[PDB]
């Protein structure tokens, strides 16, 4: 087994950045990790994934370039760096674990373990 | 100066006390010996082209040990990561070569044994399933099956293993070594069996990946900036089919490709 806990969410203005953490306990243990997001009253959608031993990555079209997923085996953590955030990125972000990743890694129903989610909010206009 | 016969590199794995880490370390080492200086296409290493590959770089060896403290050594062809034969004690056994050039290449394997044999049949899954009397879908995989398969290969020289069990043992080894080296997905399937200390047969998603490796290698290397000329059909775990149109979907799935 594995237990997952997300952190790093917050409120930013458009163009802001957040770095989400998916921490696996007791160990990441070569699990693949997928990140998902869900906004109120909308369907959950896969955002990005990374494999367990080669660090191969995949990104949904809506976040390519802006988002970067990376794996830190020593810290038992998978990170999601989110740059150039937009209002449309507002959602609860969840990480999920599977070994192997589902063949299409945005198939959330096939993951085995889930975190509790971290909230990301991007304001609709610049600050001040 | 001393003149030595040439040697192929050996990678070790043991089922005795195997862990997710030891299995992962083994598969990573096998990949590393398959892809040294290799070309990389769309982030995916390409195995060497068989044409022009020098004989002294043609093979790598996997030395397998088990809790019974037996050892057998499988020979893998670096051009496709597949098993071409094995050595146990003072005997070596080879699948029937596909051509005279491959027949010449295998004469350079296991040049210390006193007994060399060639099976009349090749090592493709269709043939091995026929001899084993079971399809891949009904042959359980895991550390337990591999432990037993190593013993069966070892005892084939003594009369304690008959050909159907030998063929079954090859099916187990090939999937847990060759297909796991080729596919991150199958690596993970085998690691999960080790994690839970369970055995189970491969599901339709695994089998179809195995059957599709050559066609996936072709599609990736013929793609137009990652977009496929024609979609490839794969199978989900429940057997339903889905289409893949782009290299980006295969990047997490595949680890190595055959030269195209
Ligand atoms: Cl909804
Ligand atoms: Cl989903
Ligand atoms: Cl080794
Ligand atoms: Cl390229
Ligand atoms: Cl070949
Ligand atoms: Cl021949
Ligand atoms: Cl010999
Ligand atoms: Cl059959
Ligand atoms: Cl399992
Ligand atoms: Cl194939
Ligand atoms: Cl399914």
């Amino acid at each position: 087994q594995v237990q997952l806990a997300e952190s790093g969410g917050g409120l930013v203005q458009p163009g802001g950045s957040l770095r989400l953490s998916c921490v696996a306990s007791p160990s990441l243990d070569y699990y693949g990790i997928g990140w998902f997001r869900q906004a109120p009253g909308k369907e959950r959608e896969g955002v990005s994934c990374i494999t367990g031993s080669e660090g191969s990555t995949y990104y949904a079209d809506s976040v390519k370039g802006r988002f970067t997923i990376s794996r830190d085996n020593a810290k038992n953590t998978v990170f999601l760096q989110m740059d150039s955030l937009k209002p449309e990125d507002t959602a609860v972000y969840y990480c999920a674990a599977a070994d192997p990743l589902p063949l299409v890694c945005t198939w959330g129903d096939e993951y085995d373990y889930w975190g509790q989610g971290t909230q990301v909010t991007v304001s609709s206009e610049p600050k001040t | 100066a001393m003149i030595f016969p040439k040697q192929y590199p050996i990678i070790n794995f043991t089922t005795a006390g195997a862990t997710v880490q030891s299995y992962t370390n083994f598969i990573r080492a096998v990949r590393g010996r398959l892809t040294t200086g290799a070309d990389v296409r769309h982030e995916i290493p390409v195995l060497p082209n068989r044409v022009g590959l020098p004989i002294n770089q043609r093979f790598i060896l996997v030395e397998l040990s088990n809790h019974a403290e037996l050892s057998v050594t499988l020979a893998l062809d670096v051009t496709n990561a597949y098993v071409v034969g094995y050595r146990a004690g003072n005997s070596a056994y080879f699948f029937h070569p596909d051509n005279q050039e491959d027949a010449e290449a295998i004469t350079h394997l296991f040049t210390d044994v006193q007994n060399r044999y060639t099976f009349a049949f090749g090592g493709n899954y269709d043939r091995l399933e026929q001899l084993a009397g079971n399809l891949r879908e009904n042959i359980e995989l895991g550390n337990g099956p591999l432990e037993e398969a190593i013993s069966a290969l070892y005892y084939y020289s003594t009369g304690g293993t008959q050909l159907p069990t030998l063929a079954r043992s090859f099916i187990i080894c090939i999937q847990m070594i060759s297909e796991a080296a080729r596919f991150q997905y199958i690596e993970g399937e085998m690691r999960t069996r080790i994690r839970y200390n369970r055995r189970s047969a491969p599901d339709p998603s695994v089998i179809t990946l195995e059957n599709s490796w050559g066609r996936l290698s072709t599609a990736i290397q013929e793609s137009n900036q990652g977009a496929f000329a024609s979609p490839i059909q794969l199978q989900r775990r429940n057997g339903s089919k889905f289409s893949v149109y782009d290299v980006s979907i295969l990047i997490p799935i595949i680890a190595l490709m055959v030269y195209r």
